[PDB]
C-alpha cells in the first residue's frame, strides 16, 4: 500500500496523477479519465473492444496494469475525430453498417488505425478479415466491418 | 476482475532487478508483457507480494547473428518474431510458428523469455524451439546458468527455474542448408489454444537421402515433446508416403494426452496426428 | 414527390455517439459517494447453508456495509414475472434468487450475499473474505431425470415445473391411417446470447422525501417489490451494448440496488463481471425433443406428437415460461400438420435460470423437425428438397387457422397463416441452389443442407406500444417511443416511418426512449415487434400533428382552402404562392393558449394497438460446408438464408439483423454449448472455454435474399425481421453435415464437434 | 432580498447531444423557454431538474 | 395529507407550468389541483360503479373509499388504481388545460 | 507541494484522508464527507447556516480552515436524528413552523443544540432572543423560531 506517481501523455494530453499498482489501465482511462470510449467486455484480451493504441501499437488496456503505461503515449477512439470531422475509418463504418451495439466499435477502429495511418498494404476482404480477427462481435457477423474496412481503403489510396 | 492489492518496482537494469526481488520476497514476482500474470491477477489466481518491472531494462530486446547460434534477448515480443532478421531458410521456422498465437493485440506485448518461464502445455514457442534444439542462458545473482530445452520444460506451468534466476537470452543451433522446416496447428478458432499441433524439420541428402530430422508435439503430455525414435524412422530414407506415415504413427503411440471440453483422450492424440504427417510434408518442398 | 424515405437506406442515427465515444453505457456512469458493490455468489450447485457473518468483511476499511439475506427477504418477496396470463398453474417455486438465500442454493452463480465497498477493488477484495458454510446435496442436471423423482429443487410439494399440452384433430386415427410412421429423439445446446457488454446498474437515491433514478420500463416490479409507487420511478435512458433477449427484465442484482440506495440515500454502482455473466445470466436453447411423424405413401404429413423437456435452469425469470409455452405451440412451423399432441416439461436442473434468447424455442423446435424430416426422406428415400416442396403450406387454402389447439400463442386467440405464400418463396430463393449441388467432382467437400423458419415474431406484445412526436422553434422534431435502442437501429426506423409521414429529412428527426419520465408507460422490444407496433405509434402520432397542422395553419393564414400540395416541408397555399413552414407554425402556438404537438397513442381505449398482432414470416437456409475427414475442422464455403417479410423499412440495417442473427446461430451450431462437471460446477466460464464465431471462420458471404409478397394486415404491411437468420441455422448445418459423409441423417446432439467429425474412418473400417 | 442561498447553477451535458440538464435554479424551471431559444436547441433536450431553493 | 406527495419545477415530468411569482400558486396551481383531484374523482366512482355492479348513487362516498349502500362492503381508493394496469388503460388525470386553456384565470 | 493528512471524528464517523491547507472546514464537511446538512450563505462568520458543533462549542466552520480541526469531535445537523425520530429541537421546529426555506435551520439548531443537552438554562422568550441572535434568517422572522425554542424547553423540563 504505496502509491505510484505516473505520467501519461493521452490524446497528447499530458497527466499526472497517484494511482495504486494494481488498477488495470482501462479503468484508469475510464476513470478519472473520463474517456469511456473504450469499452470492456472480456476480461482476459478477448473481446477487442478493451483495444487502445499504445506507443503505436495497438495492445489490450486490460492485461496491462495502469502503472505499465509510465512515460509513454497512449490514443482511444476518442482521438480519431478531429473537428467535429469524423476520421475516414468512422466515416466509412456508418456507410457500411458496420456496427450495431457499440462495444465493438473502439476495438476494431483503434486495431485498425496504425494500418491505416501507414501507407501499406491495401486491404482485400481475405486480408481485411484476418486484420480485425484479433477483435470479437456478436451483432455483424463481420461481413459488414470487412465490408467496412476495404471502403475506407479504396477512398485512401486508390482515390478516384 | 480486480487484481488484489501489490507493490510496484521499475527495473533499471538485470542486477538492480535481481535484487529488487531477491529481498522483495519469496512470493515476489517479476513482470514482462503481462498477458499472461495480469488475466492471472485480474482471476485472483496469483497473489504475489510485490512486482518488478523488468520491462523497461535496455539490453534485452536484441537479435544477433551470434557465431554458430542465433541470439534472442528474453524481452523480445512475439510481435518482432514474424517480422524479422528471419531470413536465408534461416526463417527458419519462428515466424510461422508465432503466427500461431493469439492475435496481433497480444503478440505485440508478449515477449518470448516469459512465454517460456509460463509454459502452458500448449505454449506454442516452446514446441517450436525444442525441435530447434534450444539453450536457454537464464542469469541470476549468484552465477549464470544455461538450460537446454529439454530440461527448462518441466510440467504444465512449471519450469526448471529456481526462484530468481532471470532467463536473459535464448540461442538456436543455426541449421541446415540447406532444409525444410513447417509448422502446423489444430484448433476450433484460429490463433486459439490448439487440440493438438506438430513441429517438424527435415535436412536432406544430395539428393533424396535425409542425413538429419527433429520431431516435437504439442498437446502431448504437460509440455512439448520429442519423438526421438520417430526420428530414427525418417532418418537414412527416401521420405515416401511410406516413413512419412509410418513415422507419424509411431510419433504417437506413447502419448498420454490429458482431456479436455475440446478434447479427448485418444482424439487428441490421434490429433497429434497428421499434424506430424502434414507438417513433414510441408518440410519437403525443393527445401 | 416528395421522394420516400421508408424502404431506403439511410445511415442509422446511432452511429455518430458509438463511433466518437459520446455514447453512455450504464458501466460509463459515475455519480460522487458511490458504493460498488461486488455480489459473492454460490460456489455449490445445490446445498443448504449455515453462513458465517463476516466481521472480516465488514472489518475492511473502505466497507460501508454488507447485504445477507437477512435484509432483503424482509422485503422484498420473490422476483415476481410478468402478465398475466400463464397465471394457472402457482409459482413461487421460483422466481430467482430470491432475492438472496440463506435455505438453499441451486445453482452455481447465484446471489447469497452482497457487499458494499468505495471502490469496486476493495468490494472483490472483501467478497472473498466472507465464508459460507455449506451442505452439498444431490445434483440434478438432465431434464428427464428432472420430473422422475428422486432428486427435488422445491422440496415441498411443487416440485419441479409446468406442464403444458397442446391437441386437436385426431392424431392416432391419423397415425393409424398411415404407411410410414416416423420417431426419434433429438437433444439441443444449452447457449444464450453471450453479448459483449456484461450486466450494469446505476441507482442514485433522491433521499430527500422522494424517488430512486435507475440506470440499465419494468420499473413496475422493482417497484411494486419495494412499495415505492406511485413511480418515484424513475428509469433513465442508457444505450444498450446487446441484450438478444439475455438481459430481459429483473435480476436479483437489480433489486438489491434499489433497496440498497433506498436504505442507505448513497449512490449504488454495479458491474458484471464477465465470469459472473456465463454463470449467473438468462441460459436457453437446452431442449430434448421426442419426435413421432405420420406420413401417407405420398409422404404429406398426417400429424406430429411427441414430448419436449425444456431445461429452465435453477428458476422461472423472464420468459415465465412464456418460452416454453411458445415452443409447445409452433414445433410444426410452416406446414400442411393436420392433428398433433404436443406436450411440453418446464423443468428445473441446478444450472443458470433461462430467459428468451434471440428467437426462444425456434432454434430448438426448428432443429428437431427439419432433422425429423430429413429422417423421413432417408426412410422413403425421396428427396429431402421436394419432401418440403410436396408439402409446405396450402397455397390456396389460407387463412390457415391451424390443427391441435392452436393458436393459442402464448394466447387468444387466432392467428392461422395470412402472410404471403410458401413456397414460391422457396421456389424463388433458389438462385445458386441446383448448381451449389454439383459435387463432389469427387472430393473432400461433402456438403449441402436446407433449413426453414416460421416466427412467432410479433408476439403481442401487445396488446400496444406508447409513442409521441414533438415538432418545435428549431428546426427539429423529437419523437417519443415505448421501445427501446439494444442496437437493431430502432431509433432509425422510427426516424424514416416519421420522416416519411411528415415531409422533412430523418437528419432532423431526434428519437428519446426509455426516460421514465418522459414517457409514463410503455412496453419494451420483445420477440420481433417494434417496428410495426412502435413504429404504428409514430405513424398514428405523425398523423396527429399532420391534422394539428394541416388544419389549424389552415385558419393562421387564409383560408381552409382546403387545398392543392399537401406538403413538401411546409404548406405552399392555392398554388405556388407562398407559405408558412412546419416550425412556424409550432413557434407560433406555445404561450398562446395551447401547446404545439401530439402523442396520440392512446387514450383510456388504448393506442396505437395492432392486438394480437399475427404477422408470421417465413423462409429458408441454404448451407454448403466443407470438411476435413480428419481434422474434423471445417470450412463452411458457400451460406444463404431466406425470408418473406413485410416491406423491409430499412434494407441496409435489415442485412445486418439478417446476417449477424446467422452468425450467432451457426456459432451455436458448431462452437457454443455450456458444460457442467458432475458436481454441478460451470465449466465453460471465460472466453477460452465458451467459443463465441470470429472473423476468420465465419462465410465471407452471406446472401440477403429478402422477398415483399402479400403485406400483412397491420398498416404499410411490415413484418418482424431481428430473430429469422438464427431460426434455421441449427437445422440446415446438421443436414449439411449428414450429406457430408454420407451414411444419413443420424445427427441429434448439437453442437457438432470435430470429435465428432471423427466418423472419419468409422466410414471406411 | 439577499437571500440566505446565493445563486447557483450546475448543467450537466448529454453529450450525445440529444438533451442537457441543468439542476440550475432558474427561477420559472420552465423557463428553460428561454435558454432554449437563446442556444438554438430547443426546446425538451433541455431537461431542468427539480432543486431546492 | 400525509400520504400525497408533491413533484415540481422537473419539466420531464412537467413539460409546461408557469411558476411562482406575485402571490399567486394557490389559487391558480391549487385550483389545478383541485380539477385534477375532482377529475380522478368520476375517473373512479364511474369506474368503481362499473368495477361493483351498484351505479354510481351508493352512501356518500369517502374513505378515500366507496361505500355503497349502508354498510356492506367497501373498493378502496388505491385498489381501484392497482385494478387499472395494462387492462387496456391507465388509472389517473392531469385535465389542466388545452386549448382554450385550463386553469382558467383571466 | 504540501498535503495534510486529517484525523478527525465527523458525527462519530472518524476520517482519514489528505486534503489541501487552505480548504475551508465548510467545503471539507460538505467534499468529500458528502454532509450537505452544513450550508454556506454569507463568507465570513455571519449568515449562521455555517454553524457547527466543535468539541462542543459551536463555531463556523466557515472561518476555520478544515486542517485546524484535526484530532476534534465535530457533529453537523445531520446528528440530530436518532433513527428515525426527529431529535425533539426538530420537532418543535416543525410543530411552530420555525422554518419555511430551510437555509437558517442547520445553523440555528446546532447553536441549540449543547445549550438543549446541558441541563441549564430555561429558555425563556427574551433568553430565547439572545440565544438564536448569532444567526440571521430572512423569512420568519424569528418570532415562531422563538417560540419554537421555548417549546422545546418545556417538554424536556417542565414537561407534564
Ligand atoms: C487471448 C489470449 C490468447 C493467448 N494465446 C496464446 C497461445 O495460443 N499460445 C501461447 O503460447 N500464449 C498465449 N497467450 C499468452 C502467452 O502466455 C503470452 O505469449 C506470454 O505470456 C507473453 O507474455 P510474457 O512472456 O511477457 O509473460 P507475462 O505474463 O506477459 O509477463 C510476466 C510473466 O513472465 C513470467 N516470467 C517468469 N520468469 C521470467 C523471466 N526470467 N523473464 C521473463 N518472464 C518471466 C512470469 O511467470 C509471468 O507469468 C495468450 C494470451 C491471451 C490474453
Ligand atoms: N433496422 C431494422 C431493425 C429491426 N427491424 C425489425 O423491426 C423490429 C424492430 O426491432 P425490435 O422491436 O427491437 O425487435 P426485437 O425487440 O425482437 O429486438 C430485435 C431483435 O434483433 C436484435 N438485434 C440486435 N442487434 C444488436 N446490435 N444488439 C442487440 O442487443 C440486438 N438484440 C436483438 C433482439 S433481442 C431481437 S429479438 C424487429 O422485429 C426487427 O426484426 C427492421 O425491420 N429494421
Ligand atoms: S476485455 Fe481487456 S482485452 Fe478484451
Ligand atoms: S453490435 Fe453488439 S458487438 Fe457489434
Ligand atoms: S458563511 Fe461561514 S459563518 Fe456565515
Ligand atoms: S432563511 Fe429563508 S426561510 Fe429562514
Ligand atoms: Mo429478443
Amino acid at each position: 500500500m504505496n502509491a505510484f506517481r505516473l505520467t501519461v501523455e493521452v490524446n497528447g494530453v499530458t497527466h499526472a496523477t497517484d494511482v495504486e499498482p494494481r488498477r488495470l489501465l482501462a479503468d484508469f482511462l475510464r476513470d478519472d479519465l473520463h474517456l469511456r470510449g473504450t469499452r470492456v467486455g472480456c476480461e482476459h484480451g478477448v473481446c477487442g473492444s478493451c483495444t487502445v493504441i499504445l506507443d503505436g501499437q495497438p495492445v489490450r488496456s486490460c492485461t496491462v496494469l495502469a502503472v505499465q503505461a509510465n512515460n509513454s503515449r497512449i490514443e482511444t477512439v476518442e482521438s480519431l475525430q478531429k473537428d467535429g470531422q469524423l476520421h475516414p475509418l468512422q466515416r466509412s463504418f456508418s456507410k457500411c453498417h458496420a456496427l450495431q451495439c457499440g462495444f465493438c466499435t473502439s476495438g476494431f477502429l483503434m486495431t485498425l488505425k496504425p494500418l491505416y495511418d501507414d501507407e501499406d498494404v491495401t486491404l482485400d476482404a481475405t486480408s481485411a478479415r484476418e486484420a480485425i480477427s484479433g477483435n470479437l462481435c456478436r451483432c455483424t457477423g463481420y461481413q459488414q466491418i470487412v465490408e467496412a474496412t476495404v471502403d475506407a481503403f479504396h477512398c485512401r489510396d486508390h482515390n478516384d | 476482475m480486480k487484481p488484489p492489492s501489490f507493490d510496484y518496482v521499475v527495473a533499471d537494469s538485470v542486477e538492480h532487478a535481481l535484487r529488487l526481488l531477491a529481498d522483495g520476497g519469496d512470493d515476489a514476482k517479476i513482470i514482462a508483457g503481462g498477458q499472461s500474470l495480469v488475466p492471472l491477477l485480474n482471476f485472483r489466481m496469483s497473489r504475489p507480494s510485490l512486482l518488478v518491472d523488468i520491462n523497461r531494462v535496455p539490453g534485452l530486446a536484441n537479435i544477433r547473428k551470434s557465431d554458430q547460434t542465433i541470439a534472442i534477448g528474453a524481452l523480445t515480443r512475439h510481435a518482432k518474431l514474424t517480422t524479422s532478421k528471419t531470413i536465408s531458410q534461416n526463417l527458419p521456422i519462428l515466424s510461422e510458428a508465432a503466427a500461431w498465437i493469439a492475435h496481433p493485440q497480444i503478440r505485440n506485448r508478449g515477449t518470448i523469455g516469459g512465454s517460456l518461464a509460463h509454459a502452458d502445455a500448449a505454449a506454442e514457442l516452446p514446441v517450436v524451439l525444442l525441435a530447434l534444439d534450444a539453450y536457454v542462458t537464464a542469469q541470476s545473482l549468484q552465477g549464470e546458468r544455461k538450460i537446454p530445452l529439454k530440461e527448462l520444460l518441466v510440467s504444465h506451468f512449471v519450469s526448471s527455474i529456481l526462484p530468481g534466476e532471470l532467463i536473459v537470452e535464448v540461442n538456436v543451433p543455426q541449421l541446415p542448408h540447406g532444409s525444410g522446416a513447417a509448422f502446423d496447428e489444430f484448433s476450433r478458432r484460429h490463433g486459439d489454444y490448439a487440440i493438438g499441433g506438430a513441429a517438424s524439420i527435415v535436412t536432406l541428402d544430395e539428393q533424396g537421402k535425409c542425413s538429419r530430422a527433429r520431431i516435437t508435439v504439442l498437446g502431448g503430455g504437460s509440455t512439448a515433446i520429442r519423438c526421438q525414435e520417430a526420428e530414427n524412422i525418417l532418418i537414412d530414407s527416401t521420405l515416401s508416403s511410406h516413413d512419412i506415415a509410418a513415422a507419424a504413427h509411431a510419433a504417437v503411440q506413447g502419448l498420454d494426452p490429458v482431456p479436455t471440453v475440446h478434447g479427448s483422450a485418444q482424439y487428441r492424440a490421434q490429433v497429434i496426428r497428421t499434424m506430424v504427417e502434414r507438417t513433414l510434408a510441408k518440410a519437403l518442398h525443393r527445401a | 414527390n416528395r421522394q420516400a424515405w421508408i424502404g431506403q437506406e439511410v445511415l442509422r442515427r446511432e452511429d455518430r455517439r458509438l463511433l466518437t465515444g459520446t455514447a453512455t453505457f450504464a458501466g460509463d456512469l459515475g455519480v460522487p459517494g458511490q458504493l460498488h458493490m461486488r455480489i459473492v455468489r454460490s460456489t455449490q450447485a445445490h446445498a443448504r447453508i449455515v453462513s458465517i457473518d463476516a466481521t472480516e468483511a465488514e472489518k475492511t476499511p473502505g466497507v460501508r456495509m454488507v447485504i445477507t439475506s437477512e435484509h432483503t427477504r424482509h422485503l422484498g418477496s420473490v422476483l415476481l414475472e410478468e402478465l398475466g396470463y400463464h397465471e394457472i398453474y402457482e409459482n413461487i417455486e421460483d422466481f430467482s434468487h430470491p432475492v438472496l438465500a440463506v435455505d438453499k442454493v441451486l445453482y452455481v452463480g447465484q446471489p447469497v450475499v452482497a457487499v458494499l465497498a468505495v471502490d469496486p477493488y476493495l468490494a472483490e477484495d472483501a467478497a472473498e473474505l466472507v465464508s459460507i458454510e455449506y451442505e452439498p446435496l444431490p445434483v440434478l442436471l438432465d431434464p428427464e431425470e428432472a420430473l422422475t423423482g428422486k432428486v427435488e429443487l422445491f422440496p415441498g410439494r411443487g416440485n419441479e415445473g409446468a406442464r403444458i399440452k397442446k391437441a386437436y384433430g385426431d392424431i392416432d386415427r391419423a397415425f393409424a391411417e398411415a404407411e410410414h410412421v416416423i420417431r426419434h429423439k433429438y437433444v439441443t445446446n444449452r447457449h444464450s446470447g453471450v453479448p459483449m457488454e456484461p450486466r450494469a446498474v446505476v441507482v442514485q437515491p433522491d433521499p430527500a422525501r422522494d424517488t430512486l433514478f435507475i440506470w440499465g420500463d419494468n420499473r413496475r416490479i422493482i417497484a411494486k417489490m419495494l412499495n415505492l409507487p406511485e413511480v418515484n420511478v424513475r428509469m433513465k435512458h442508457v444505450e444498450i451494448g446487446g441484450s438478444f433477449g439475455v438481459k430481459g427484465g429483473v435480476f436479483p442484482e437489480n433489486v438489491v440496488a434499489a433497496w440498497a440506495a433506498r436504505t442507505l440515500g448513497v449512490p449504488i454502482k454495479w458491474t458484471e463481471d464477465r465470469v459472473e455473466h456465463m454463470t449467473s445470466t438468462s441460459h436457453a436453447r437446452e431442449m430434448v425433443h421426442k419426435l413421432e411423424l405420420a406420413l401417407d405413401a405420398e409422404g404429406r404429413i398426417l400429424g406430429m406428437k411427441d414430448e419436449i423437456f425444456h431445461n429452465h435452469g435453477a428458476y422461472f425469470r423472464q420468459a415465465e415460461p412464456l418460452v416454453s409455452d411458445i415452443t409447445a405451440g409452433i414445433v410444426f412451423g410452416p406446414y400442411r400438420v393436420p392433428a398433433y399432441d404436443a406436450t411440453l416439461h418446464a423443468v428445473f436442473t441446478n444450472k443458470t435460470p433461462v430467459g428468451a434468447y434471440r428467437a426462444p424455442g425456434r432454434y430448438e423446435s426448428t432443429f428437431a423437425r427439419e432433422r425429423i424430416f430429413d429422417l423421413a426422406c432417408a426412410e422413403i428415400g425421396l428427396s429431402k428438397t421436394e419432401f418440403r416442396r410436396r408439402n409446405l403450406l396450402t397455397a390456396e387454402d389460407l387463412p390457415w387457422t391451424p390443427g391441435l389447439d392452436i393458436v393459442h400463442e402464448p394466447y387468444h386467440f387466432d392467428s392461422g397463416d395470412v402472410v404471403k405464400h410458401f413456397n414460391e418463396a422457396l421456389e424463388a430463393a433458389n438462385f445458386s441452389e441446383w448448381l451449389e449441388e454439383s459435387k463432389r467432382l469427387r472430393a473432400d467437400g461433402r456438403k449441402v443442407g436446407v433449413g426453414l423458419g416460421v416466427l412467432m415474431d410479433k408476439a403481442g406484445l401487445g396488446l400496444f406500444e406508447t409513442g409521441g412526436v414533438e415538432v418545435s422553434r428549431a428546426g427539429r422534431v423529437t419523437v417519443k417511443t415505448g421501445g427501446s435502442s439494444v442496437g437493431q437501429g430502432i431509433e432509425t426506423v422510427l426516424a424514416q416511418i416519421v420522416a416519411e409521414e411528415l415531409q422533412i429529412a430523418p437528419e432532423n428527426i431526434d428519437i428519446v426512449h426509455s426516460d421514465t419520465e418522459l414517457i409514463p408507460d410503455g412496453v419494451g422490444s420483445w420477440s420481433s415487434r417494434s417496428t410495426v407496433l412502435a413504429g404504428g405509434a409514430a405513424r398514428k402520432a405523425a398523423l396527429a400533428v399532420v391534422e394539428k397542422a394541416r388544419r389549424l395553419a389552415s385558419e393562421m393564414l387564409e383560408a381552409d382552402p382546403d387545398d392543392l400540395e399537401l406538403t413538401a416541408g411546409s404548406f405552399k397555399v392555392k398554388g405556388t404562392d407562398q407559405q408558412i413552414s412546419l416550425y412556424e407554425i409550432a413557434a407560433a402556438r406555445d404561450p398562446f393558449t395551447a401547446r404545439a404537438d401530439n402523442d396520440e397513442p392512446g387514450l383510456a381505449a388504448d393506442a396505437v394497438y395492432m392486438n394480437n398482432a399475427m404477422n408470421y414470416p417465413y423462409g429458408v437456409t441454404l448451407v454448403q460446408i466443407e470438411l476435413d475427414p480428419d481434422t474434423g475442422g471445417h470450412r463452411i464455403l458457400r451460406f444463404s438464408t431466406s425470408t418473406e417479410a413485410g416491406r423491409v423499412i430499412n434494407p441496409l440495417t435489415t442485412r445486418g439483423q439478417i446476417i449477424g442473427a446467422a452468425v450467432q446461430g451457426i456459432g451455436g451450431a458448431l462452437y457454443e454449448e455450456f458444460l457442467y462437471e458432475e458436481d454441478g460446477q460451470p465449466i465453460t466460464t471465460s472466453f477460452m472455454d465458451y467459443l463465441l464465431p470470429s472473423a476468420q471462420e465465419m462465410p465471407n458471404v452471406d446472401c440477403f435474399v429478402t422477398e415483399d409478397a402479400k403485406s400483412p394486415d397491420n398498416p404499410f404491411g411490415a413484418k418482424g425481421l431481428g430473430e429469422i437468420g438464427i431460426i434455421a441455422a441449427g437445422a440446415a448445418i446438421a443436414s449439411a453435415i449428414d450429406d457430408a459423409i454420407a451414411d444419413g441423417v443420424h445427427t441429434d446432439r448439437l453442437p457438432v464437434t470435430p470429435e465428432q467429425i471423427f466418423s472419419r474412418c468409422q466410414g471406411l473400417n | 432580498g439577499v437571500p440566505m442561498e446565493p445563486r447557483a447553477v450546475v448543467v450537466q451535458p448529454d453529450p450525445a447531444r440529444d438533451t442537457l440538464f441543468i439542476w440550475g435554479t432558474v427561477h420559472v424551471h420552465d423557463n428553460r423557454r428561454i435558454i432554449a431559444k437563446m442556444l438554438n436547441l430547443p426546446e425538451v433536450n433541455v431537461r431542468m431538474k427539480h432543486v431546492e431553493i
